[PDB]
């Protein structure tokens, strides 16, 4: 499963290096990952900072330590890794993965698209999830086998009913665990009936599956049943193509 | 009311709401144009933490106000 693979090569590449970490991170989101200019990046970071420094009245290291800074690995919150992740598998030089220009599915949507996919196709999808308040992305590769395991990416900031996990570490513990069609439909239906799951919501979100991480009276009761789901085929070249252009700053 | 939230990049994200509108109400705008659910985003108003819950007017975001977004684990 050669996918899984490149989003750890990447997770470590980016929690070691500044350059790569800036790709991570990045919100210059019309940019495709290949073409963004690390360098650039920093620089606007500290042009940021220093501007911000003189509207605080502040120095500069005052700030740095409440907004980060561009020369210390930062740790991206969901949103950013999940869409991070989707520019990975899909951007090349006619495509920009954006969320705002993503079409979005209803949840019916969704269970006929994942229902009925071609075996002989990769996906990706994109969540963001209205009563976790959080992200991720969930690879389906292409199967030969009757039928098809998916594998989720994330990492989180852990001020839900999840706990905070970094993206390097969910990627080399946990992101290899295979999850069915049915596992991953089930959170979705069952996030927003009178009871949840908390051992299928470890299961599928902790990195040790450990329920007792959890907190339930975190759960966003209002919004359980909003999802924003964004579905992609993908080619796994295109994703190996990045990941070389990227193994060379 | 026009509001500006910037990234640590320095990225303007214009946003338009009311003094009675809860914080909570922004961090939706920028989820819109974003991806980042509101409960991974962590606004900073002049070195300050915001509560969702409360208002703009409690924290005295007005017209021009810049916020800041912070995207990075604590």
């Amino acid at each position: 499963n050669p996918s899984i693979q490149h989003v750890q090569d990447f997770a470590t590449l980016s929690a070691r290096s500044l350059r790569a970490n800036v790709l991570l991170n990045s919100d210059d989101h019309s940019v495709p990952i290949h073409a963004k200019n690390p360098s650039e990046l920093l620089e606007a970071i500290d042009n940021n900072i220093s501007q911000t420094a003189q509207d605080w009245g502040v120095s500069i290291q005052e700030v740095e330590v409440i907004l980060g800074s561009s020369k210390r690995i930062i740790e991206p919150v969901a949103g950013v890794t999940a869409n991070t992740i989707m520019k990975l598998f899909l951007d090349n030089d006619i495509f920009s993965y954006s969320f705002e220009k993503g079409q979005s599915l209803s949840l019916s949507q969704l269970q006929e698209r994942l229902a009925s996919l071609p075996a002989h196709k990769n996906f990706i999808l994109r969540v963001n999830d209205g009563g976790l308040g959080h992200a991720y992305v969930i690879d389906f590769p292409a199967t030969t086998n009757p039928s098809r395991d998916a594998f989720l990416y994330q990492s989180d900031l852990g001020e839900g009913v999840t706990r905070e996990v970094r993206f390097e570490d969910w990627m080399t513990q946990k992101a290899s665990h295979p999850i069915s069609l049915d596992d991953i439909n089930t959170h979705f239906i069952g996030i927003a009936q009178d009871q949840i799951d908390l051992a299928h919501i470890a299961k599928l979100f902790d990195v040790d599956g450990n329920v007792k991480m959890l907190r339930a009276d975190h759960l966003i009761s209002h919004k359980t049943s909003e999802f924003n789901f964004q579905l992609f085929e993908y080619d796994l070249k295109n994703l190996e193509n990045n990941m070389s252009i990227i193994k060379t700053h | 009311m026009l509001i500006k939230v910037k990234t640590l990049t320095g990225k303007e994200i214009e946003i338009d709401i009311e003094p009675t509108d809860k914080v909570e109400r922004i961090k939706e705008r920028v989820e819109e144009k974003e991806g980042i659910p509101p409960q991974q985003q962590r606004l900073i108003y002049s070195g300050k933490q915001m509560n969702d819950e409360k208002t703009a007017a409690d924290y005295k975001i007005l017209g021009g106000s810049v916020l800041h977004l912070v995207l990075a684990l604590r």
